[PDB]
């Protein structure tokens, strides 16, 4: 019924080797965010971390300059039927 | 056992009511889900009318009242739903709404027996 994916993901600050990256939150109890990052160019490893359910935004550090990065999150949410469980996630592209 | 029944009977009807208004408006407010605000708000109105009509009327049938109490208001209200939401929010760092679901489940399920036990009083 309601959407449990987060909206509006953009990045709003950028230098050569990092990006500040923005969503809105979803309308459900999110415990936390899971961010994901990896280069978009072939098989290099896709790395996340979380992010508490209050913010709606998050730094993502230690990038190479000039490289196409695919960035996502999804949230892990409470709902009153699934208990905690996981949306599916918001994707985006962006080249330091 | 015929008390059995009564708990069974009562208490699947109030499972029933509370699966589905849950399902149906708890997402609609997530920070205080009104589906199990306003199941556990009606079953302290029901315990309330309960308290101050079964007073009045000391032959009603065991049965009637067990199905009622133990049975629907029982299976109908929840602590567990309560907590698992407040904990939730706890987890989320929503501290805030945290506090006010606990007030308000609390404070409000006092009122709701309080205002079924006097209405029923007053008549
Ligand atoms: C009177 C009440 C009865 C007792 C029951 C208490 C309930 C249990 C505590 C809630 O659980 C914790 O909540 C933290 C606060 O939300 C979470 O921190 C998360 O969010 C914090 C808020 O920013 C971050 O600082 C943390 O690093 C991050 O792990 C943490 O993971 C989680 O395990
Ligand atoms: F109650
Ligand atoms: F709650
Ligand atoms: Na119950």
């Amino acid at each position: 019924s309601v959407s449990s994916v987060p909206t509006k993901l953009e990045v709003v600050a950028a230098t050569p080797t990092s990006l500040l990256i923005s969503w809105d939150a979803p309308a459900v109890t999110v415990v936390h965010y899971v961010i994901t990052y990896g280069e978009t160019g072939g098989n290099s490893p896709v790395q996340e971390f979380t992010v508490p359910g209050s913010k709606s935004t998050a730094t993502i550090s230690g990038l190479k300059p000039g490289v196409d990065y695919t960035i996502t999150v999804y949230t892990m949410y409470y709902s009153y039927s699934d208990l905690y469980s996981y949306s599916s996630p918001i994707s985006i592209n962006y080249r330091t | 056992i015929k008390s059995l029944f009564a708990v069974i009977i009562g208490g699947s009807v109030g499972c029933t009511l509370r699966w589905l208004l849950s399902t149906k408006f708890n997402s609609l407010f997530p920070n205080l889900p009104p589906g199990t605000l306003v199941v556990n708000l009606l079953a302290g109105l029901i315990i309330g009318t309960a308290l101050a009509y079964f007073l009045r009327q000391p032959h009603l049938d065991p049965f009637w009242k067990l199905m009622i109490t133990t049975g629907l208001c029982g299976g109908l209200s929840t602590f567990s739903t309560f907590s698992v939401e407040v904990f939730a929010l706890l987890q989320a760092g929503n501290y805030i709404w945290a506090l006010t679901s606990v007030l308000v489940h609390v404070i409000g399920s006092l009122i709701m027996t309080a205002l079924g036990f006097f209405i029923i009083t007053i008549l």
